[PDB]
C-alpha cells in the first residue's frame, strides 16, 4: 500500500471546521458547490501523485467522477462529543471506484475491492467499532521500504511474509504479531482478487518481454524507468519484481555490470 | 375560481391543456374525489379524463418492478427494470430461478390483456403447485408504466386453512383499460400495447403439414385489432395462422394494404435472415417457398434455427401489424415481449447480433429475456444484466459490453475459462507450478513441457509465456557463475 | 493352393485353433467359399460357424445428393467413443445425423422381431436438382465391415443407384442365433434423441391416469419400441418406476435381490444431477417426488435442465437395464446412441461436464452428439471434432482438449472474440491503432483512453498493456530527444 506523506492543510478545511464543529461529510460535499470539493480532491491526489492509496492503480487525471475520497476510520463510527472523524486531514485518502459505479449495494462481493469491500466486510460481519487503525495497514505511517509483500508469480496473489513481519511494529502493537495485521489487511480489501491478480501478472509479462533480447542494456533502461521516481501505478509490485531478480539486484549494487 | 383552489390545479394542468397526457391523468386522480386539498368537483375531473383519453400519441407500456414473496423458490426479490434501455437480460444458474420471474410477469399480463381486450374476465391466480413447500401465502405484485403514470397490480393467493392476510387489488389495470377503450371509442384507428410470451416451446409449431386438415384455415377468422391477443400469452407461437395470413393477403394482392403490410413483414425476416429472399406461396401442395441464395426450398427442411427465428419475428410482426392501424411505420409501436431462452437453436455468430437487430427493427418494444450463452450477454451493458444467484439478485460486474467470452464466463457465469478436470489442463497447472518454483529443468519439468508442447503446439499463448520465464531464468544461471 | 492351402496352411491352422470369437467367426465364410464359390458343405460351417463384450459401432458413412450435401465421407473413430460434429447453423449438421437415423432404423427393425423396413429417402429429402440419392452406412461388430446402401430415383432413372441391404441381414441372423442358444444375450442400444427430448414431461403427464392404460410386458425388444423418433419416453419410465416400487412393497410385505436394478437406475440419475436424492413414488394422486437438499419437490416444478437430463438418463438407463438381464454391470452394453444439440437448456458449467460424465457412467456407448456451444467443444480431442462448412468436411485445429473458450470460439466457429459492431470495440481498435503508432499521447488518444477506461475500468488486461507501452514510448522518445 506504499507510504503516502501528507504535506499541510491550506486553511480551507480549517475554516469549514471552524464554522461547524460537528462533522457531516455530505454537508462538506453539498457546499457552495464544486469549488471546495474540487480543490480538496486535487490537493489530496497530488500528495499521492494521482494514485490510489489502497490498490495502486492509475486514477484519471482529467475526470473527477472516477476519483473518490475514502475515510480510513469509517464515517459511520463518529461519536457525538467523542471525535470528529469526518474532516480530520489525517483520515482522508484518495481511492478508486472499487469495481462499482452507482453503489447499488447489489454488486458481487468478489469483484468489489480496494475500498467498497471494506464497507461490505463491515456490513457482513457487523464490525461495530470502526477503529480499523491497528488491525489494517495504514497507508500513512508505514515504513518507507517495506518487505511486507511477497509476489506469488504463479497466480499474481500478494501473500504475507515471515521475515520483516516479526521485526517492525505498526500502530504501537507488539512487533511479534504483525503477520495477523498484514493478513487481515489483505482480507479486508482483497488486493488478491481477480481483477488485480490478473493485472499485476502483466507487469511480469512486460518485465520478461524486455528480457527476450538477452541484452542487458534494455534491462538497464527498464530498471531506470521503474526505479526513478514519480511513482506510477502498481509501484509496489514493480519494486517486488525488481527485488526478486538477481540480475537486476546485481546491476543496481555493483557486481554484474555492463 | 369556482370556489376551488386555482393555484396547484393551474400549476399542474397547463401542460394538460397544452396536450401532455400525464397531467390530465394526475388531475383525474384527486380532482373528482377528496384525497388532496382539492374540493370534490366532478366537472373538470371528468372532462380531464375524457380529454386524456384522446392524448396518447407515443408511449410504451413497460413493466417497471416486480415484487415476489414465496412464489416459486423466491422468498423475496424486488426487481427494478429500466425505463431508458429497452432490453433487460436475466442470467444465472439453472436452478436459481429465471422462469419463475418470467411466469410471474406472464401471470401479471394475463389480466392486462383481458382488461385491454373487449372482454372483462380475469386471468390466472397462483396455483397450489406454485407455493413454496411449507408455506402459506404468495404475491406477484407488479407495476406498469404508460406515458409516465405508475399503475399497480397485485395477484395474491392464500391458503384459507392457515391464514388469510394478502389481498388482490388489481386497480390500475382497470383505469388503463378504460383509457384504451375510450381511445378506441373516439377513433378505432388507435395503437394498442402488444403483450406476448415465448417459452422454450416455440419450435413445436412450425410445420405446413396438412393445414387444411389440421386447423386455422377451415374457418372465417375476421382480421381485427382486439382479438390479435389469441394465444399470445402462451408457449408455442402461431405459424399456421401466419400461413393463413400469407394465403389471404397474397390472394387478395391480385390494394394498398397488400403492398404495404406484406412488404414490411417480408423485409422483417429478410433483414433478420441473411440470405432468404423472394417469399411466395405454393398452391397445389399448400406449402411455403423461400429462396436461399437462389435455390428454392420449402419450410419443412429449412434449418431449425432459421425455423425458430422465422416463427418468432413473424409472430411479433404479424401482431404488431394487426394491432396497429394504417400507419407509415407499423412495426414501431409498443409492447412487452418476453422471450425465454433467446439462445435456443442458434449459432455463436447470430447470438452476438440477435439483440441489436431486434432493437433496430422493432424500436419501441421491451424485451425482457433470459439467456445462458455469454455471446448474447456481452452485447448489452452491465446495468441491464441481472445475475440471480442463491435466491437473491446481484447485478453483473462492471463493463460487460464489448468484453471477451472468457472473462464473461469467469466473472459472471462462475465457470472456469479452461476445463476444470481435463488431464491436459492439470498438466498445464503442474507445469506452471514447476516453472515458478525454482525447480525447472530437473528432468520433471522438461518432459511435461514437451508433452504440453506436442498438444497445443509451440504457439499457444500461455506456453510461450512459460517459455519466456524459463529462458529468462536460464539467463540468470549464466551471469551468477 | 488346396488341401489346407500350403500357401496359407499356417493361416488355416491359426483359424482352426481359434480359442476366441474373431478367429472362429470368419471361419464360416472361410469354409463357406470365401475365396470363390466352392465347398458349400454345412459340416465345415457347423463347429467353425456356430460373444461376450463387443462394440456395435458406426465406422463410416457416404452421402450423395441427400439434403444440401453433394459428396461427403466421414470416418468415425474406433478406440475413442465420441464425435462432436460442429458447423454453422444452416450449412448442415442434422443431415448426417438424420442419415444415420435412416440407416439405423433398419438395423433396429431387423433385430427387434423380424426382418422388415419402414424408412426410405423421400422426395423432399432430395437434392434440389440432382436425381439419384444414396445414404451408405457401414457398421463394425468386433472388426467386421457390414455394408448398407439406400437409393431412390426421381424420374424412374433406375440405372444409377440400387439398394443392397446385405450384411445387416447376416448381423440380425447372428443376433437371433445367439438368442436361440441362450435368451440371456446382450443386444445394442440403437437410439436417437432430437431437439425435442423434454417436450413430453408435464404435470398432467405426471398425473397420467388417462394416457397409458394397458398391460405392457417388459422384454428385451421393449427398448426398441419408439427409440428412434426423437423423444425421451418418460411416461414408460414412470410406469416402470411404479412397478418396481410396488413389487418392492409386495416383497417386503410378504417378508413381514431383484431390487438392485432400481438402485442402479437411481444411482445413474443421482450422479449427473447434483444434490438430487431420495426419489420416491406418490401413491397419493399419482406424482413423482424429488428431494433437493432436504426439500421435497415435484417433477412438475423442476427447471428445464433437470427435466431434460432426467428424461434422457432415465430412458437410457431403463433401456440398458431391460437389454442386459442378469448382468452385474447392466449399464455397459453397447450402442450407437445419437444425440442432437447436447448443449440445450444447460448451464455453461454443466456443459463442461456433460460429455465426460456420460462417457464415465456409460462407457461402452458411442455418441455422435452435435454441439453449438464452445464450452462443450474444449473437453474432447481435436481428432474427434469434425467441422461441417460449405457442404464439406474440415478437421479442427490441434490443441482443443483443453483450451480457453476464446480460442475455440475464434478458430472452430469463425466468430470474433469481441462484438464486431459494438460501439465500444470499434473505439477499442481505434485507440489501439493510435497506441501502436507514432501519434501516441495525442489529444484524441487521451480522449479515447479516458472513454475506454471509464467503461472497462482501469485494470482491464488490454488497457494495462496499452498504458505500459505508452509509458515506454514517452520515456524513450523524451529521453533520446533531449540528449
Ligand atoms: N414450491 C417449491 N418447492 C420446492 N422448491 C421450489 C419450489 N418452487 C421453486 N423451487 C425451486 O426453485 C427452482 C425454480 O426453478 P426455475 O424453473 O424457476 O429455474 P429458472 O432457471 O429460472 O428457469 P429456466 O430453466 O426455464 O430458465 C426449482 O428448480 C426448484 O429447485
Ligand atoms: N432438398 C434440399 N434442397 C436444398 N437444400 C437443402 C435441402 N435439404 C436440406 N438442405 C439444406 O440443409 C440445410 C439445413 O439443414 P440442417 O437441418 O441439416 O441444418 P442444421 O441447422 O445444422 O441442423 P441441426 O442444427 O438440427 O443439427 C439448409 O441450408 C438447406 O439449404
Ligand atoms: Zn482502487
Amino acid at each position: 500500500l506504499k507510504r503516502i506523506n501528507k504535506t499541510a492543510e491550506d486553511q480551507f478545511l480549517i475554516n469549514f471546521k471552524a464554522q461547524n464543529p460537528n462533522g457531516t461529510w455530505d454537508e462538506f460535499r453539498n457546499h457552495e458547490q464544486g469549488i471546495l470539493y474540487k480543490r480538496l480532491k486535487q490537493h489530496i491526489c497530488n500528495d499521492q501523485m494521482y494514485l490510489c492509496a489502497y490498490c495502486e492503480i492509475d486514477l484519471d487525471r482529467e475526470n473527477e467522477h472516477e476519483i473518490k475520497v475514502e475515510h480510513f476510520k469509517s464515517k459511520s463510527g463518529s461519536l457525538p462529543g467523542g471525535s470528529n472523524w469526518h474532516l480530520e486531514w489525517s483520515n482522508l485518502l484518495a481511492v478508486c471506484l472499487g469495481g462499482t459505479n452507482t453503489g447499488d449495494d447489489f454488486e458481487l462481493p468478489a469483484n468489489l475491492s480496494c475500498d467498497s469491500y471494506k464497507s461490505h466486510y463491515e456490513d457482513k460481519n457487523k464490525i461495530n467499532d470502526k477503529d480499523w487503525t491497528g488491525k489494517i495497514l495504514l497507508p500513512l505511517t508505514l515504513p518507507d521500504a517495506h518487505n511486507f509483500f511477497t509476489f506469488e508469480k504463479v497466480t499474481g496473489k500478494l501473500l504475507p511474509n515471515e521475515s520483516y513481519c516479526n521485526t517492525i511494529s505498526i500502530d504501537g502493537k507488539p512487533a511479534a504479531e504483525t503477520l495477523s495485521i498484514v493478513t487481515k489487511t489483505i482480507e479486508v480489501l482483497n488486493l488478491n482478487c481477480s481483477r488485480l491478480n490478473n493485472a499485476r501478472r502483466k507487469l511480469l509479462f512486460h518485465f520478461n518481454n524486455c528480457a527476450r533480447e538477452r541484452n542487458l542494456r534494455k534491462l538497464h533502461n527498464l530498471l531506470l524507468q521503474w526505479n526513478q521516481g514519480e511513482p506510477k501505478f502498481f509501484q509496489t509490485t514493480r519494486d517486488i519484481i525488481i527485488r526478486d531478480d538477481r540480475i537486476c539486484q546485481g546491476l543496481l549494487n555493483g557486481t554484474i555490470r555492463y | 375560481m369556482e370556489q376551488n383552489l386555482p393555484s396547484r390545479i393551474t400549476k399542474l394542468i397547463k401542460k394538460s391543456e397544452s396536450g401532455d397526457f400525464a397531467s390530465s391523468y394526475q388531475l383525474y386522480k384527486v380532482f373528482g374525489s377528496k384525497e388532496y386539498g382539492v374540493e370534490p368537483d366532478e366537472k373538470m375531473s371528468d372532462y380531464f379524463k375524457e380529454l386524456s383519453a384522446k392524448q396518447l400519441e407515443g408511449g410504451q407500456l413497460r413493466v417497471a418492478d416486480i415484487h415476489l414473496e414465496n412464489y416459486k423458490g423466491f422468498e423475496s426479490l424486488i426487481m427494478d427494470f429500466s425505463m431508458k434501455k429497452n432490453s433487460t437480460i436475466l442470467v444465472g444458474n439453472n436452478g436459481c430461478g429465471k422462469s419463475t420471474i418470467l411466469d410471474a410477469i406472464q401471470k401479471g399480463l394475463t389480466h392486462l390483456s383481458s382488461r385491454l381486450s373487449t372482454r372483462s374476465h380475469n386471468g390466472d391466480g397462483i396455483e397450489k403447485h406454485e407455493l413454496r413447500k411449507g408455506q402459506n401465502y404468495a404475491s406477484i405484485a407488479i407495476n406498469y408504466d404508460y406515458m409516465g403514470i405508475r399503475f399497480p397490480m397485485i395477484i395474491a393467493t392464500t391458503e384459507p386453512g392457515y391464514e388469510d392476510r394478502a389481498k388482490s387489488n388489481y386497480s390500475g389495470i382497470n383505469e388503463l383499460g378504460s383509457i384504451f377503450k375510450t381511445a378506441h371509442s373516439i377513433n378505432p384507428n388507435v395503437s394498442f400495447p402488444l403483450i406476448a410470451m415465448y417459452t422454450v416451446e416455440r419450435a413445436n409449431d412450425v410445420s405446413t403439414r396438412d393445414i387444411e386438415n389440421s386447423e386455422e384455415i377451415k374457418e372465417a377468422q375476421i382480421w381485427d385489432k382486439f382479438k390479435a391477443y389469441n394465444k399470445s400469452l402462451t408457449g408455442k407461437a402461431d405459424f399456421k395462422l401466419f400461413f393463413r395470413w400469407f394465403k389471404e393477403l397474397i390472394e387478395i394482392e391480385n390494394y394498398s394494404v397488400n403492398s404495404k403490410t406484406l412488404h414490411t413483414v417480408e423485409d422483417a425476416m429478410y433483414s433478420f435472415l441473411p440470405g432468404f429472399s423472394n417469399l411466395k406461396l405454393q398452391r397445389a401442395p399448400l406449402d411455403l417457398i423461400v429462396d436461399k441464395n437462389n435455390v428454392s426450398l420449402s419450410v419443412l427442411q429449412l434449418s431449425q434455427g432459421e425455423k425458430t427465428i422465422l416463427a418468432l419475428i413473424a409472430d411479433i410482426a404479424r401482431r404488431l401489424t394487426l394491432l396497429n392501424p394504417n400507419s407509415v411505420n407499423p412495426l414501431d409501436g409498443t409492447g412487452i415481449v418476453l422471450i425465454d431462452e433467446i439462445d435456443l437453436h442458434l449459432h455463436p455468430s447470430w447470438q452476438q447480433n440477435i439483440i441489436p437487430r431486434l432493437e433496430k427493427t422493432f424500436k419501441n418494444i421491451q424485451f425482457i429475456v433470459t439467456t445462458h450463452s455469454p455471446q448474447v450477454c456481452h452485447t448489452i451493458d452491465s446495468q441491464n444484466i441481472w445475475l440471480l444467484k442463491n435466491g437473491q439478485k446481484f447485478k453483473a460486474p462492471k463493463g460487460v459490453r464489448g468484453a471477451i467470452s472468457s472473462w464473461v464466463l469467469e466473472n459472471l457465469f462462475e465457470v472456469a475459462q479452461r476445463p476444470p478436470e481435463d488431464k491436459y489442463t492439470k498438466l498445464l497447472q503442474e507445469y506452471k507450478n514447476l516453472v515458478f518454483s525454482e525447480k525447472y529443468a530437473s528432468e520433471d519439468a522438461r518432459k511435461l513441457g514437451a508433452t504440453l508442447s506436442q498438444h497445443f503446439g509451440p504457439d499457444d499463448e500461455t506456453l510461450v509465456e512459460l517459455k519466456l520465464e524459463i529462458e529468462k531464468r536460464i539467463w540468470e544461471d549464466d551471469f551468477e557463475k
